[PDB]
């Protein structure tokens, strides 16, 4: 199962989530819909028949949110209308049994009035073992990907999870613990990407 | 509608014997159904109509309840059913959840490695100050971090992060950041960031001096 | 006891029930599940009674003369399914399943 | 209790059997008699059943998937006969007339 | 109006043959099993043998069975009994009869007359009345086999007449008796005859009886 | 095989009167039992078959009634037409056996016999048998006896005797008795007497003559 179709969103807006079902007969398995907002969820959307006919849903999306499915494509749908802030979640599309037995990986749905930023990278300067570590600040929406020295540093790497700030912008740091001797030589860069704004930013942190 | 679960979070290690309850407002049959999330996965399907067990699902893993007392038993810990565990009731729409049972992996005290770090010259331009503590490799996660300026105690201009378990050394990782101006920076010189924990037998403190 | 059969008497054929194929995706699960049925003669005994049992089949063959080949044993299974109101329920659903066959 | 009609419910229709018209002479009395049979549908109907039932009709029109329409009461008939041996015999036959019919 | 008609019994001598018929009409005979039951003079009734209404099916008890035969041809609407190496024991009033739980509808019957004794025409003599009322008969003696018919005066004379069961004799031979008892003055003016007929043996005897 | 024991085997009485008879089987019949009504000079009617089921016609005051070794027809109340011989039968398994019988007589008042003697007639004497005669008319019960007095010496071995059956006007009886002589034993003694027993007589009534 993998989901697709799912990013930033103005509130009111519309967004249309698809979902691609392979390794079984689809046609012949009801589908649900569930997501999941940062902490901590989780939280029943939708389910709809084999055939497609029959569809509930819970009265905090019932009305803006429609689920569908075209078994000759193999996809499930949900149409999602009249969107507000408090729909930001991963959302996940899963088989449905008795409970959901197999969940897609998901896909993050982000509703927010805040237009897309790309990050702006500031080191972390260091001071037996030192720290190191960049700061990624205001970006939006999620995801950002922090990398050390093209991937080569990875060991005491420490890519802390982004903190929505008050501005409604997010904010994290990547910190990197490497012995005091290996400065001044051991040259250290974090390689952050934003794909939400593609902005790609490569960051020297040295004392 | 709710599903009221059991110990918001539990520390144990391999083994272990581990009991988490999940109770419902009205009366649901057997209609209960246990799945099990890792940080940055989708959940996967350990339980359904109370006890029955999913294909693949370890024979470890056990359902009993009926009405409205529920539980999901784990007889011997694996390193890999360290994971958060939630219930939900099949029982009538709207369908409703658990809140879920963190199980994390108990290991031995460790204190945090203490590091301040003051804000770039380059941000100061812009001109916000970005103080930032970290607070590397310690355990448990119970840990307090209190910002320090010209030795007033500091609220509401600060943001922690805590990462999730170490997967090699069952570690915690924090940073908090503070937030200022570049008023208000330039208006104070000593920048203290003060550690509580268990690890440490006294208080640790990691300052800097602006300018110096 | 009763007796159980696949590939004479009041017997039990097993016989796998499927929503998809029948087209009622209302119920979510099972889709599938093994019923069961019973057939087969349900007495003999003596001998004059012939006449009455052959005489049925061409009147009504739906008719019974004497004992039928039905179940004795009858489990119920839990359902998930859609309701008229748009919801989603789970219910005890009595006498699915066929366990014996015998003759009444 | 039961039903009893002639010309849709588990109910009573009325058959006389003649022993002449079948050709078994060897019987003296009675030569024809009121036996009657049991025809017709048993609940619950409809719905969740129904398609355990429909798919009964399609594999075996002979088998149950559960209540079946046979006679829940029972009288004997007293019958004058030739045996084997070339004597005539006076038998208390049981089970041959339907008295009511009901759903098992 | 059911009806049934045996015919064929008489006289026949110990060790010989005899088929008695039973004629059917007024029901479908072909769909009823049928019967044939037996009267010795003094005694009761004894069951002979039974046929299905197909004729496949026949019983009959240990005193004739091997000897007698119960045959059926439903076409004719007939009921045969063959009575083969007959016994004196044998004599009766045959009677055939429709068979259903019992033997619903009876004939009238046939009697068979199993005896050595040859047959002989009776000898008619009178009982000469001795006033009040005077008692008048014919002695009908020495006959073989049964049945005589005795009428007085051609049937004119009914009232007073009692003609007595036949007593077999120690020769083997049949003898009865008919009386009427008369006024006393009514002798001499009207004459007294009894007309005696014995078919088994073709001899009519009318008798003039007087004091 | 299987006997059927009938009781009484003969019973006296009037119209209107409830009158039951009994019959016994020799082995379980169940309710295989079948009850017939026969008249003097015909063939039996069935009257219930089956132990209790009536046949058509059969009016509702005859009703049977019994299960296993115990059967019992039921006359509610007698009809003139009811008084005939009534005999049961089993139809359980063959050789099917019928009971002795039950004579139904209609009971009267005491009836005297008239007593009369008549000597051999002399067309007789001819062949060398002389016949005497003795006739009991109109008498009731059927109970008499007869005695014949040759010389006074008591008569044994050479008398036959017939009784009509009951007379359907008057409801009485008559008797035949016959005295079997030689010419030559019959014309070696002088008085022939025949001496009368029943219970409308006050003494015994003797008839005779002198050869």
């Amino acid at each position: 199962l993998l989901e697709s179709g799912g990013g930033l969103v103005q509130p009111g807006g519309s967004l249309r989530l698809s979902c691609a079902a392979s390794g079984f007969t689809f046609s012949s398995y009801a589908m649900s819909w569930v997501r999941q907002a940062p902490g901590k969820g989780l939280e029943w959307v939708s389910t709809i028949s084999s055939g497609g006919s029959y569809t509930s849903y819970p009265d905090s999306v019932k009305g803006r949110f429609t689920i569908s499915r075209d078994n000759s494509k193999n996809t499930l749908y949900l149409q999602m209308n009249s969107l507000r802030a408090e729909d930001t979640a991963v959302y996940y599309c899963a088989k449905q049994d008795y409970a959901m037995n197999y969940w897609g990986q998901g896909t993050l749905v982000t509703v927010s009035s805040a237009s897309t930023k790309g990050p702006s990278v500031f080191p972390l300067a260091p001071s037996g073992t030192a720290a190191l570590g960049c700061l990624v600040k205001d970006y939006f929406p999620e995801p950002v990907t922090v990398s050390w020295n093209s991937g080569a540093l990875t060991s005491g790497v420490h890519t802390f999870p982004a903190v929505l700030q008050s501005s409604g912008l997010y904010s994290l740091s990547s910190v990197v613990t490497v012995p005091s001797s290996s400065l001044g030589t051991q040259t250290y860069i974090c390689n952050v990407n934003h794909k939400p704004s593609n902005t790609k930013v490569d960051k020297k942190v040295e004392p | 509608i709710q599903m009221t679960q059991s110990p918001s979070s539990l520390s144990a290690s391999v083994g272990d014997r581990v009991t988490i309850t999940c109770k419902a407002s009205q009366d649901v049959s057997t209609a209960v159904a246990w799945y099990q999330q890792k940080p940055g996965k989708a959940p996967k399907l350990l339980i359904y109509s109370a006890s029955y067990r999913y294909t693949g699902v370890p024979s470890r893993f056990s359902g009993s309840g009926s009405g409205t007392d529920f539980t999901l038993t784990i007889s011997s810990l694996n390193p890999e059913d360290f994971a958060t565990y939630y219930c939900q009731q099949h029982y009538s729409t709207p369908w409703t959840f658990g809140g879920g049972t963190k199980v994390e992996i108990k290991r031995t005290v460790a204190a945090p490695s203490v590091f301040i770090f003051p804000p770039s010259d380059e941000q100061l331009k812009s001109g916000t100050a970005s103080v930032v503590c970290l607070l590397n490799n310690f355990y448990p996660r119970e840990a307090k971090v209190q910002w320090k300026v010209d030795n007033a105690l500091q609220s509401g201009n600060s943001q922690e992060s805590v990462t999730e378990q170490d997967s090699k050394d069952s570690t915690y990782s924090l940073s908090s950041t503070l937030t200022l101006s570049k008023a208000d920076y330039e208006k104070h010189k000593v920048y203290a960031c003060e550690v509580t924990h268990q690890g440490l037998s006294s208080p640790v403190t990691k300052s800097f001096n602006r300018g110096e | 006891f009763g007796l159980d059969c696949d590939e004479s008497r009041c017997c039990r054929y097993p016989l796998t029930v499927d929503f998809e194929a029948f087209g009622w995706d209302w119920i979510i699960a099972p889709k599938r599940y093994k019923a069961n049925y019973c057939s087969g003669e349900c007495e003999f005994v003596f001998l004059q009674k012939y006449p009455h049992t052959h005489l049925v089949h061409q009147a009504n063959p739906r008719g019974s003369a004497g004992p039928c080949c039905t179940p004795t044993k009858m489990s119920p299974i839990n359902m998930l399914y859609f309701n008229g109101k748009e919801q989603i329920i789970y219910g005890k659903i009595p006498a699915m399943v066929v366990d014996r066959c015998g003759c009444s």
